[PDB]
């Protein structure tokens, strides 16, 4: 019946998608790479702190 | 026929124009709208007539929107269906409803012959 | 504050055409848009075509 | 209308299934790499200490 909606739904739908799946990427990139830095944080000083 | 959102419900027969035109409106120039006259029309009580009435199936990414879509249908006319977008959950659907099916005409006949008596 | 709230008073309608077009129809990043800018006595006179 | 959702949605419940999925393992194996490149690093400077 009508075409336009027909061909803009999933266009949009993925767009949109992907877009929230970019914020997700972002998101966990940077949380993880944060516990990295953290973590290797933590463990130099407890190794250091032990042979020291 | 279908085509986390998908709803459904009793529309009025005659009153099906009202809601696509609400729609065309209210889900701004997006929607993907299939409905079907129902043959053998039905009872109500709040007119308590052999009614008319239809029903609609619709697809949409609104998601808390749809507070507002019930909402409105149950206000003029809405009876909520748990559905499935395929013809797998169909089966059990059915299975379900056969349940009470099986049963449900006795209660007429049965309650005939007490008072009749 | 005359002058100051002159540019949001339409600048908010700008993006609301700005996002209602692009959900309403089309893809999604951008469309032609244009200001309408004349005398006036002709409202249903334009209005019409 | 007729079988249009056995695409559309199945499309979209396949993308929904592998983009939480591809969040999930993206997050874990950044933390087991995190704790991997640790447990490297404190082998490093245990070394080096116990070399001191």
């Amino acid at each position: 019946l009508t075409p336009n909606q027909v061909n803009d739904e999933l266009n949009k739908m993925q767009a949109f998608i992907r877009k929230e799946a970019e914020e997700k990427a972002k998101e966990i990139q940077l949380k993880a790479d944060q516990e990295y830095e953290i973590e290797k944080t933590n463990i130099v000083r407890n190794e250091t702190n032990n042979i020291d | 026929e279908f085509f986390v959102n998908y709803v459904t419900g009793v529309i009025a027969r005659d009153k099906v124009a009202t809601l696509e035109q609400i729609l065309w409106r209210v889900l701004r120039g997006n929607l993907f709208f299939k409905t079907v006259e129902i043959e053998q029309p039905v009872y109500d009580v709040k007119t308590r007539e052999y009614k008319h009435k239809n029903a609609f199936i619709v697809f949409s990414h609104g998601d808390l929107i749809i507070k507002r879509i019930r909402k409105i249908a149950e206000s003029l006319d809405a009876n909520l269906y748990d559905v499935d977008s395929s013809n797998e959950g169909r089966s059990q659907q059915l299975a379900k409803v056969n349940k009470n099916l099986s049963d449900l005409y006795t209660v007429l006949k049965t309650t005939s012959t007490t008072l009749e008596s | 504050a005359y002058v100051d709230v002159f540019i949001n008073w339409f600048h908010i309608k700008a993006l609301r055409v700005y996002v209602e077009s692009v959900l309403r129809y089309g893809l999604p990043p951008h469309f032609n848009i244009k200001i309408i800018a004349v005398p006036p006595k002709n409202l249903s006179k334009c209005k019409s075509e | 209308s007729q079988k249009n959702g056995i695409a559309t949605l199945l499309q979209a419940e396949k993308e929904a299934h592998e983009i939480v999925s591809k969040a999930r393992k993206y997050r874990q194996d950044k933390l087991k790499q995190a704790k991997t490149d640790a447990a490297k690093e404190i082998d490093s400077y245990k070394i080096q200490k116990d070399k001191e």
